[PDB]
């Protein structure tokens, strides 16, 4: 019955160094356990009652606390530990989760590159017009879409998808898609999806024009 | 060593039942725990209960009762699951797992991703994506291959049969009322297109679907 | 009559991480003491006889050191610990303090936004003319002010009031003024204030004119 | 519990003298150490002296001899100290401290502001700062409220009676020529301005001014 | 006959922090020992045996490690200890060294500043005509230099030298000179520099005219 | 106290032979054991050998034989290496060193460059460089001396005698087919420049050169 609240929710860390990720408890736990899940795979256990660890777990990982503040502590970053973790707890049945701190690895800032696509004469012969905005390549997650048909925004009928952290270059793309009907699509001429990241404050502008 | 195999996705519409398994090797299934756990997409995971073979004890998540019915066989050699109620709330991954005792697991299963929807299985469209009539900025051309109502997951996305794999971004499929729609892109050189043959392939095992689509130019 | 010199002067830290301030003393010293002044407050005893802590000082402040080196080691630092942190000595009356170690939070890079404002008609009724340039919201505090009149610069009679760092999100404002006379203001027309901050080499420009 | 109240500010001409107190309650009075420190804008903390009141000792920092001169009140209850001389080197805030023994300090008083100045007290201003003529870029306009020439501190600014609080960046005053000069700065939406009314109302105590200024459009 | 690989092979950390460099052995090593080498100066003898200091060696240098994997720690960084440093092994004759970790200063990011110059009278006399363009004051080191005659690219007799770490402003500045001949050079008119470094994607463009 | 002298450079063409010493003081040169380190550019310290004079043991890197032959002169004072093939692998600085058994070392010598290269001795050139005709972009106008064609190393550049040393840059020298060029930027105020004199100083040993070039205005 105890609920579990782990901190911070996103992680991120460079390779090569120290790494603390808490998870803290409603009341007082005598044991903790620590779970990691990589993406596309099942989780597995890394820590058992508080201190001891698995076997198969790499000589890096280490946990301690009491009570109702616990942590999981990474000596030395590496690649392969971009994983999200979970807290794990029990004399209280439930036996309840954590959050989930997900550790995501850190990278140099990088610029969002797009490309938009008009609807294609295969969707169109149906009566559908779904124009595409792919954003690819940047750092960190976190990014604004903007659609602009003719100079208004446009909000409903938008379709966001990201991607997990890339395992080579450790860069974040996303797929934005609005969809139209036919009638909507050929009423209007100008089409615009503007890219707001972090890196910088002026929108990556990428356009086209239906009559053209 | 270790290994606890369960199928890979079952769909079924809502008002019905399921019954999950879990065929466990590489030990003595009657003297370990078998955990039974839930996952969301963005809730977290969420335990429902715990099966000892032994000693027959079989424990519940109070907020699981009675969705779900545990049982044991043993011969063969299975852990069973029975979601009894189905509903959209019910739509995640549900994850076989070994433990010593109560209450935490060792080893965990491959896991099933139980689908509760209304919909019917349906094949996909496949459509070419193009850039702009005239030319590409710079010296990297990006192609796209739009895969748009299909229903279910999940669907093969190859470039050039095999031949094409570097910066390839394929993105996560999103449910829009009952049909998935799905996309990809890939960042080649202007020395490639259109002076070489360029195709993205789609296949579908649940409607037996093969499509090969080629970018032609605007 | 031990001078005592803190280092370094103003320090930069994120939320989480160790946090080492360090005095220096002229000769030996056989105890140390540290003092807490949150901004707009009276400051408070932390840490007496070098290591040992005050009553009601949260469990994250440590001490330590000898004879002329001292270090105040904050082990997580928090929101709440914002504040300038002051050395003190005896043993050779006086009795003397430290420089100031003042713990500013750290914040993601922040851009300023600029506002200019024309002389109020009621002041230029008794015959002076205020230009107002408000400089709202960046990171970090220093930053270069440039009055321009029709091009070229004035230096007197500029007044340059900083705020205290944000308790929600962290920036810095500053508020810059030119005081001139009516026979000075209404000899010229085109009046400037340029921002030159750290996050642009560009200036941040926003200007008005008399005549309009 | 332990609480060294001393009044708020003292403002004296250059050439006379100042008598501060330390209302000292929570605590036995006629047990710990009281000290007395300077604290100047940038230039760090001063320690003056201290005494016991016991067992009378009176300690004195060399450089604050014959500037300042300490006494106690037992009955009633307070710490006192008389400044002197008097000069634009002494404008600083004076604190009141507790300690046990020599030679630090344990709690702090409110700390009393002084501020030798030959100026005299006078009534604020107050000034409307509207935007350029026409129109704001983007959506968010910027307010102003100007107060020039007003002796001493402080100014109570708020916006529309208490009303509006949220994005108000209030500057710190600075001394020109005997009388100082504050502003603030307040930015919201152009939904709310010039539909709805914005008003800066600023009191001063010393004065008994009380002005409220409506900002017009140019 | 071990090779010893240090990682990484350029350091790069701020005044007052915690330094770990490592070195790594093919197979078990006994002792291990560490070498300082500062630009335009003899190496010197830091840790020997593992762990023991030499004579006049500063208290913040440490090391530790057993078998293969071996660490050279500096507690605290200070502005005289931007050198290069050396693994040393032996019980294997040889008695070989590592690759060398280059332990550098770190800087707030800086803009690089370009100057071009035309080919001087006295050269084109000879026969022989160098345009060089100075690249200075820059952070990090690596930057991107691309010469362009009348807007098409030439590569082959481009020279370029860099400077090492400035001891005053931590900075970076190198020299890119191309040679050609007086036919090559009076064929042609416009003659540009670009520099592309990682603070800006946009290049820092200088050119000039040979007919002006 | 401990110092092991050894020459600045020796330059010697291929297939002749170098003869390296190393006065050594400080300590008694029969007691600690001598060793010899090659340092390349950019593939780093290559340990040679060691001679121990006591008790004469004198080892070597099974890669350095025998291109490497150590002897040890005991009166005086040195230690001696001698280089018998020399090519243009053998281009790099060799370092004395001394250390107290096998086989780490303590103190290390000056070190000798040595330069295996079939290209003769020759005088250097110096041009002026001028910034573009008209004006320079701000206040900070930039000069530079280029040193074009002399070998071998190394070129002594001083601006005004030695007048000017502030916000000056002086580029390492690269080897282009026998002879090195060399490049230098001085960056000062629009106020010094063409109105004060900046004259550029090279200077040249093994030719016995001194030019004094003056930058004049495009």
């Amino acid at each position: 019955q105890i609920v579990l609240t782990q901190s911070p929710a996103i992680m991120s860390a460079s390779p090569g160094e120290k790494v603390t990720m808490t998870c803290s408890a409603s009341s007082s736990v005598t044991y903790m356990y620590w779970y990691q899940q990589k993406p596309g795979s099942s989780p597995r256990l890394l820590i058992y009652d508080t201190s001891n660890l698995a076997s198969g777990v790499p000589v890096r990982f280490s946990g301690s606390g009491s009570g109702t503040s616990y942590s999981l502590t990474i000596s030395r970053m590496e690649a392969e530990d971009a994983a999200t973790y979970y807290c794990q707890q029990r004399t209280n049945y439930p036996l309840t989760f954590g959050a989930g701190t997900k550790l995501e690895l850190k990278r140099a800032d990088a610029a969002p590159t797009v490309s938009i696509f008009p609807p294609s004469s295969e969707q169109l012969t149906s009566g559908g017009a779904s124009v595409v905005c792919f954003l690819n390549n940047f750092y960190p997650k976190d990014i604004n879409v903007k659609w602009k048909i003719d100079g208004s925004e446009r909000q409903n009928g938008v379709l966001n998808s990201w991607t997990d952290q890339d395992s080579k270059d450790s860069t974040y793309s996303m797929s934005s898609t609005l969809t139209l009907t036919k009638d909507e699509y050929e009423r209007h001429n100008s089409y615009t999806c503007e890219a707001t990241h972090k890196t910088s404050t002026s929108p990556i502008v990428k356009s086209f024009n239906r009559n053209e | 060593q270790v290994q606890l195999q369960q199928p890979g996705a079952e769909l079924v519409r809502p008002g019905s039942s399921v019954k999950l398994s879990c065929k466990a090797s590489g030990y003595t299934f009657t003297s370990k725990w078998m955990h039974w756990v839930k996952q969301r997409p963005i809730q977290g995971l969420e335990w429902i209960g715990n099966i000892d073979p032994s000693d027959s004890e079989t424990h519940y998540n109070q907020k699981f009762k009675d969705k779900a019915t545990l049982t044991v066989d043993k011969s063969s050699s299975t852990a069973y699951m029975q979601l009894s109620s189905l509903t959209s709330e019910d739509s995640a991954v549900y994850y076989c797992a070994r433990g010593v005792t109560r209450g935490y697991f060792d080893v965990w299963g491959t896991g099933t991703t139980v689908t509760v929807s209304s919909a019917k299985t349906t094949a996909p469209s496949v459509y070419p994506l193009a850039p702009v009539c005239g030319g590409t900025t710079g010296s990297s051309v990006t192609l796209g291959c739009l895969v748009k109502g299909y229903f279910p997951e999940p669907v093969t996305l190859t470039w050039n049969s095999g031949s094409l794999s570097s910066g390839v971004h394929t993105f996560p499929a999103l449910l829009q009322s009952g049909l998935y729609t799905l996309s990809s892109s890939v960042t080649v050189t202007s020395n490639t297109w259109p002076s070489q043959t360029i195709t993205c392939n789609v296949a579908h095992p649940a409607s037996s679907t093969k499509v090969d689509k080629k970018i032609e130019p605007r």
